[PDB]
Parts: C-alpha cells; sequence; structure tokens
C-alpha cells in the first residue's frame, strides 16, 4: 500500500530509525504533533 | 549490528549542511550532496500541515550534530549509495551517533518509507 513503491528490501536500519520514530510519535514531537 | 553483515561505512569530510537531511559531504575526495536514508525532512512529500517540514530548526539541527563532530562517517545501505539525481544516499554518523536517529527521535523528520510490498510483490 502506502501509494509508494520500492523493490529492494531495505530493512537494515529501519528498526533503528523506527524505534526512535515511535518514541517521538507518541511524544507528539514537532512533526508528530501534526496529528 | 542486527544484521550479520555489517554494512559499509566510510569517513567523509563535511562541506556544508544544507537542509536537515540534504547535506554535502566529500567522501574519499568525492563531494556529493547526500540525503539521509530512511529520513524525510526538507521537502515534504506534500506539505499538508504546511509547517510540516520544520525546516528552520531541522537544517540548523543537522549543523549542530555534524559541525560539533570530529569524525563524520557515511554508511550506505543495501539500497544504493547513489541516486540518479547525483545525490548520495547515506546514514551519517557523528563519531558513531547516527544523525538520522536524532532527527526522527526529535520529531523533526519522518522515516522515509522504503517500500517492501510483501516479497517480490
Amino acid at each position: 500500500g502506502s501509494v509508494a513503491y520500492v523493490y529492494k528490501p531495505n530493512n537494515t536500519h529501519e528498526q533503528l530509525l523506527r524505534k526512535s520514530e515511535a518514541q517521538a510519535k507518541k511524544e507528539k514531537l514537532n512533526i508528530w504533533s501534526e496529528d | 549490528a542486527t544484521s550479520t553483515k555489517k554494512l559499509h561505512k566510510e569517513p567523509a569530510t563535511l562541506i556544508k549542511a544544507i537542509d536537515g537531511d540534504t547535506v554535502k559531504l566529500m567522501y574519499k575526495g568525492q563531494p556529493m550532496t547526500f540525503r539521509l536514508l530512511l529520513v524525510d525532512t526538507p521537502e515534504t512529500k506534500h506539505p499538508k500541515k504546511g509547517v510540516e517540514k520544520y525546516g528552520p530548526e531541522a537544517s540548523a539541527f543537522t549543523k549542530k550534530m555534524v559541525e560539533n563532530a570530529k569524525k563524520i562517517e557515511v554508511e550506505f545501505d543495501k539500497g544504493q549509495r547513489t541516486d540518479k539525481y547525483g545525490r548520495g544516499l547515506a546514514y551519517i554518523y557523528a563519531d558513531g551517533k547516527m544523525v538520522n536517529e536524532a532527527l526522527v527521535r526529535q520529531g523533526l523528520a519522518k522515516v522515509a518509507y522504503v517500500y517492501k510490498p510483501n516479497n517480490t510483490h
């Protein structure tokens, strides 16, 4: 889905970024306060 | 390192930090404008909130982390090192501190969705 498309499985580092992302999303930090 | 294969990271020289993502580094004598893999900060996919980019802080923020660093490392993923626009795709580490992490963790950027459909599709 996402209306985005890539073929390569780039997962390397995604989990690192996304834990850090998740922290900030819940914190409503700057951009995450768009919601 | 999560993966068994540790990805290729090499030191680079900082030329300038343009945006909070898009920066210009010189690796092994090659000056390229890099942007941070898995990060999307400067130009939004489509600025929906308008102030959805946080450009002023974001671009300053990158300067803070990179200019205070003695050692600046560019690590490349299994995607690509370089994109057709002549811009590099890397993770920038400041003495081992991944600047990409700081951006998203500070809520100044979003993770750039590298797309995995399911498998082949």
